[PDB]
């Protein structure tokens, strides 16, 4: 699990 | 001369998006009003960052185009276009409390060997005169960049790259036809954008004595 911050980021509507 | 209505959509959703970028008022009465020290100044420096990176990841969740690519070259497009964005839109405020801010960057214990062509790219950004939908379309272009390391399908960021370079290049005409040399200037931007990449992996290795923030030590393998 990398990134995990960014990818919620990104993800969220 | 005039963009086509195509162009014209395409450019107003990059202007739309570009306009909602904020840096929350928490963080501007710190640049007033925290103490004046180089271990201060470096944690402002570190704030304002992370919420830029917040702001990009949401400007560029708008850009036509971009949630279709591949998850991943999502992820790779962000990673890699970061410190570009922050060094355009650091350029574009600095060209419109801004006393107190540069002293901060100037005193954050950072090496001139930074901070020289730092101050020497908004100089020449300034003298650029440069317009909201240069500085927007610009962005755009800094973060669709298809040749950035780790990207899988490079030919689909370049069908959305490619577009925005013909808006930017028919706005030059449309809005500087006696300077056929404006955007060749923009261009220029572009390439002296990528030297800030070196120069900022150069001041996250020698800063060994140093925390960040999650979001920073993610896009930037801290
Ligand atoms: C003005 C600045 C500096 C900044 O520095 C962040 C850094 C830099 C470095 C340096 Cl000093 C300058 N250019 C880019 C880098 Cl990359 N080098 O190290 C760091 C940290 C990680 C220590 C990060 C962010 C902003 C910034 C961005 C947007 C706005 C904004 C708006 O949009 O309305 C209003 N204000 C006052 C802004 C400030």
């Amino acid at each position: 699990k990398d990134h995990q911050l960014l990818r919620y980021l990104l993800d969220k509507d | 001369m005039e963009l086509t209505p195509d162009q014209q959509t395409l450019l107003h959703f990059i202007m739309d998006s570009y306009n909602k970028q904020r840096m929350p008022q928490e963080i501007t009465n710190k640049i007033l009003k925290e103490a004046f020290s180089a271990e201060e100044n470096f944690l402002i420096l570190t704030e304002m960052a992370t919420n830029h990176v917040q702001v990009l990841v949401e400007f560029t969740k708008k850009l036509p185009g971009f949630q279709t690519l591949d998850h991943e070259d999502q992820i790779a497009l962000l990673k890699g276009s970061a410190v570009e964005a922050m060094f355009l839109r650091s350029a574009e405020i600095f060209n419109k409390h801004s006393d107190l801010l540069e002293a901060r960057i100037r005193n954050s214990g950072i090496s001139d060997e930074y901070i020289t062509p730092m101050f020497s790219f908004y100089k020449s950004i300034g003298e650029l005169k440069m317009t909201q939908e240069e500085y927007a379309l610009l962005t755009a272009i800094v973060i669709l960049s298809p040749d950035r390391q780790y990207i899988k399908d490079r030919e689909a960021v370049e069908k959305l790259q490619e577009p925005l370079l013909d808006v930017l290049q028919k706005l030059c005409k449309i809005h500087q036809p006696e300077n056929p040399q404006h955007f060749a200037c923009l261009l220029g931007r572009l390439t002296e954008l990528r030297t800030f990449n070196h120069h900022h992996a150069e001041m996250l290795m020698s800063w060994r004595v140093h925390k960040f923030t999650p979001l920073l030590c993610e896009i930037w393998d801290v």
